[PDB]
Parts: structure tokens; C-alpha cells; sequence
């Protein structure tokens, strides 16, 4: 189970086009195994990232860097200081082996995509940041979103991907628990500013803001609507059981720290200790004082089974009355 | 939907009404 | 209290040589706090850092302040008196209080001045190669202080660190208490530490010495348990099945989990003071480290220097060991 | 002196075949 990461010896950008498109086939090639998925992935990643090759190096959490890039392939088959004949055609192989249900054998809705000479930066910039791009936008919780980052201009139409390459995309990141890892740090890079917004890391903060504490919402508004309002209603003794679960689940939240913001992107066990299940009485309550105070909660759901319909009526009427 | 600052966080409401 | 990290928001070397210069002071200063001195030390290495500049973060329940920015100084030498922005939050109180400290140095320092050379700090600091000089030297000087005797007549005479910005031994180890007992500076120093061995910046003259003394600092305590990996059992001596060796064998089972558990703290142990750094300890496992050094005797020719009297020395597994890798 | 990564003393828990 080795995870392979690429790392070529030369900034030239017909090489590092020539990689990406080697990558993501193997991504979508039906013969690879999720190793060869994880790996390629997190190749195409890196490769506008001078940070996460700072932490593909033996690091972290196994992953080795297979790098050794001369390493301009022959033509899909690569040239390594590292290792061996037979993997060299095997993963020729299977840059060649798309499913049939992307047109014209590419993972572009354009067929005259791959054919492009990648002579300048721009143009492999603007490859690589459309591709990564839809990407990042599959890693969490799509519909409309291609249509905004397409009119802001973060993802070139030129580079769009074919509906298929893009779910394969999503299901890969999903199952890579090391994909996933590396993903955080590029979304803790994002913040914290680069390069006054670099036009990478400016996207990907950006795309950063749906991720974090993703599933976290009837946490936090319980803790806005219930507890930040502290009015009577809060002693009854129902809630007294709930009240020291959320105490514990604030601690937890603070214990955790940095990963507390990604532990829906992280897998982490912890994330469904902060579902609404947990607490559904002052979830209630706080969804009827939301309900009155917040033009925004309307219409919200509420259609969560553990929902009491009557402590959302106390919510209601507790914060109704402020005459 | 929420600001990545949680000032939220009343462990005071909790500790004060469980008395 | 507050951890106060000026940076600046200009590129002017200048600028980058008088906040350098006005960080020195405070944390050599009489009057300053604790919280002074780690927030001063930390605005002087992250200069030349960009990465720990993305470090210092007060969003995450911080006690760290960035105090935000800072465009310029007082501008006539002896007004250490800060100029920050908008939205900066600095009352006047605290400008003359920070420009009273700057020249609060004590008198064991000749000419009231942190360098040897009296005449450093009135230099013009014009062009970005004296501030870079002068930066790369006082911040080498700080380094060799971190480790846990004269690397500085090395340094001087290899790889540059500019003997005109040399300090004084009294500047010397006030830096180096004020490290010592700053675990938010060590915190932060890691993060240096781990960006000079992952190297982007090969040609990077200041992380190339980083990374140089980080072989220092890193893995420091734990030549003892390297060794004994090395040597006892880097080879599947037939000895090693001896009963006497049964248990110091699961117990380095053990502590090698141990160091693949905690990933990359497992490099700074003894930077970060974890408790951890003392099970690496060879007393943990005396019949093999004993088996080891007698193997390493025989084999290495550098392992004259090492074996000094080691209280829980066996010296007669000592002599199994030798006489193990004697004949191969 | 000192001991690069490329930590291939973890070879020893091979090493551990004895056990």
C-alpha cells in the first residue's frame, strides 16, 4: 500500500501540464487502485502548492516521494531516477485507460483540450487553477457553484471537466484519508493570507469558507439562540441533562483546537458529537427562538425527526415576549 | 453562516443555570 | 499578558534594520516583562521569515497580538517611538513606555550598545544587503544559543555570520535565558527548524544555516537510543535471543512506536521540553545500550569520543558486544 | 555526530524477529 507522489526536477510548464494530465487520468483510469488514486491526486495538488511539497517530503501524519521527475515523459510513459521497467508501462497503461462514458477519451468537456501546446506559464496556471479548482469544490458537504466561480472567472471554461471526471474526483477525495489530510493544510495556508491573495490561495480561501465547520450549524446556532440569550426559560429541568452535554462538547471543541474547524473534512469521530441528536430539547428551543428573532431562519427545515414540537413552541413564546 | 471567531462559546450560561 | 509582534509594511531595509535593532533592545532591556522579550525575540526572526509571519495568527483564541502594523519609527536615533496605522489599537502611553525600554540597556554593555563594534547601530542601513548581513548574523547568533561552546569562531570563518555585528557575550546569553524560558518562542522556532530541512530554499542563505544547526538542535537526547538502534539491532545479531535481552527489546519496541506516534515533535523533544525526551533515555534499556557502545567500540572509529562513564554502564555486556561484531 | 531522517534505523522492529 505505497502512495506515490510525483515531483519533477524542472519549473518548465510543458512538463509540469504533461503531469497534471498524466495525474488526473490515473485518477480516472478504471484499472487504478485507490493508492494509485491518492497519490496522483495529491500530485496534482502540490503542483501549484510549493507548501505541500514541503509536507509530501517523508512527512506527514506511508506516503514516499517517488518524484525523480528528469523527467519529461516519452510520451505518456515516464523517465525515473527511482525505479523500474514494468511500472513505467503499466502506468503508461493506465493513463490510457478512461471509461467510455467521457467523450472522445478525455476528461474534458473540449476534446482539444489535451492537444494544446502548454508552452507558456499563463496557460498552465490557468489549466491547473480551473482544474484544481473544480476539485475543491467537490471535497465537501455541484449545483450552481461552477456557474458563480465561472462568471468570477476561477474556473476557465476552456478546463472544464466532464461531469463523470468530476464525481470520480469526488468519490477519490472521499475515500483518501490522506488526500483529505493534506487538504486541511492547504485550507489553514489559505487563511492567514498569501502573497496579497495569491490567485491560488485566494480561491482556495475562498472555497475554504464552505468547508469549515461544515455540520456544525445546529451546534453553533444552539449556542446562539439558546445560550447566548440566558433567559429563564433555560432552568427547566429538562434541560439540565443537555445543558452539561453541550458544556462537554464547547470544551471539546476548544480542546481540539485547529482541527476543530475540519473535523468533517478530517473523518473525525468527534463530528457527530455535535449532531443536534445529542440535544434535542434545547435544539428545539433554539430553532423557536430562531425562528422569531432571525428573519433568516424562515423557511429553515425543521423537519428533523428528533424535533419536539412543543419546547419549539416555549422557544417561540420565551422569545416573542420581549414586551 | 458563521464568522471563524466564537465568542458564542457561554460556558457562563451553563455553569450559571446549573445551580 | 500580551505578546506584542510588530511587523511592517514596507519592504524599506531601513525600516527592517531600526525595528530589528529596537527589538534587540527590548528584550535585552532592565525594565522589560517576559511578554516583552517573546514578542520582541519573535518579530526579529520572523524577517527573514515569511512562513512564521503566516504563523503568528491572533484568530484562534490568541495570546499572540500582531499589534498590526507599524510603518515607521521616530525618525532621529534615540526616539525608538513607534508609528502603527489605523485599526492598530496602541495608545501613546505605551509608544514612550516601548521608546523608554529601548534604552534601558544594562552597564555591562560598553558603549551602551549590544555589539562589540560601537559603531554599528549609527551605520546607514541603506541598502538591504547591510540589513540581510546584519540580520542573518545577530539571528545566527541566537541560534547557536537555542541548543541545548564556540560555534562562533566556525561560523565566522566558514559560511558568513559578518563579525562586525558580532554581539556581546552579556547580549549573548540574556537571549539565551529569555529562549529558555519562552516556550511560545521554542513553539515557533520549530516551525523554522522544520521549513530549513524541507528544503524549497536550497539557495537560501539563511535557512541553509538554519538547517545546519537544526542537526543540532534536532534529536538532541537521543544519541544513546540511535546507537542502540545502529548498533544493537541495526543487524540480526545471534545474541540479541539472549533472556537478559528480552524485555530492553520490547521496551525499544516501545519507544520506537513512541517516536513514529508523535511524528514531527519527535524531532524537537528536547526543544519543546516534552516529558517524553527522558524515555529515550539509555538507562531505560542499560543491557543493550552496554551491548551497543561494545559493538560500535569494535566497528565504528569515531566511537572513541562517545563511551565517558556512564553510570549505568554494564561493561561486561559491553565486552558481549565487542566480542559479537569482533568476527562477521 | 548527529543522525539525518532517512531513518532506516527502523529497520529494527524487523530486527524484532526474536520476539
Amino acid at each position: 500500500p505505497v502512495i506515490r507522489v510525483f515531483i519533477l526536477t524542472s519549473n518548465n510548464p510543458e512538463l509540469r501540464s504533461r503531469l497534471l494530465l498524466f495525474c488526473l487520468r490515473i485518477v480516472l483510469s478504471n484499472g487504478a487502485r485507490d493508492s494509485h488514486r491518492f497519490g496522483a491526486l495529491l500530485t496534482m495538488f502540490s503542483l501549484p502548492s510549493a507548501t505541500m511539497l514541503n509536507h509530501v517530503k517523508l512527512a506527514d501524519q506511508r506516503v514516499e516521494i517517488d518524484g525523480f521527475e528528469e523527467g519529461s515523459f516519452r510520451l505518456i510513459p515516464n523517465a525515473r531516477s527511482g525505479m523500474s521497467r514494468g511500472e513505467i508501462n503499466a502506468y503508461a497503461a493506465l493513463a490510457e485507460d478512461l471509461p467510455d462514458t467521457l467523450n472522445h477519451a478525455t476528461p474534458f468537456v473540449d476534446s482539444e483540450v489535451e492537444g494544446t501546446a502548454w508552452d507558456e506559464i499563463e496557460t498552465f496556471l490557468d489549466m491547473c487553477y480551473s482544474v484544481l479548482m473544480q476539485a475543491w469544490i467537490v471535497t465537501c458537504k455541484i449545483e450552481k457553484r461552477l456557474q458563480k466561480y465561472r462568471q468570477q472567472g476561477r474556473i476557465n471554461p476552456r478546463y472544464l471537466l466532464q461531469p463523470e471526471a468530476r464525481r470520480i474526483i469526488q468519490n477519490v477525495i472521499r475515500k483518501g484519508m490522506v488526500v483529505r489530510h493534506f487538504l486541511t493544510f492547504e485550507l489553514q495556508l489559505a487563511r492567514a493570507q498569501s502573497l496579497v491573495s495569491n490567485r491560488y490561495y485566494a480561491m482556495v480561501g475562498d472555497v475554504g469558507k464552505y468547508i469549515e465547520n461544515c455540520g456544525m450549524g445546529g451546534f453553533f446556532l444552539t449556542l446562539k439562540y439558546a445560550l447566548g440569550t440566558r433567559w429563564p426559560t433555560l432552568a427547566l429541568a429538562a434541560f439540565s441533562g443537555e445543558l452539561t452535554k453541550l458544556k462537554s462538547l464547547m470544551a471539546l471543541y476548544q480542546t481540539l483546537g485547529e482541527q476543530a474547524r475540519y473535523l468533517a473534512l478530517l473523518e473525525s469521530p468527534h463530528l457527530m458529537d455535535f449532531a443536534a441528536a445529542n440535544y434535542p430539547l434545547l435544539y428545539s428551543y433554539a430553532m423557536g427562538i430562531g425562528y422569531v428573532l432571525d428573519v433568516n431562519m424562515r423557511n429553515y427545515a425543521f423537519s428533523r425527526s428528533y424535533m419536539n414540537k412543543t419546547y419549539f413552541q416555549l422557544g417561540m413564546e420565551t422569545a416573542r415576549k420581549q414586551m | 453562516s458563521f464568522s471563524p471567531d466564537e465568542i458564542n462559546k457561554l460556558i457562563e450560561t451553563g455553569l450559571n443555570t446549573v445551580e
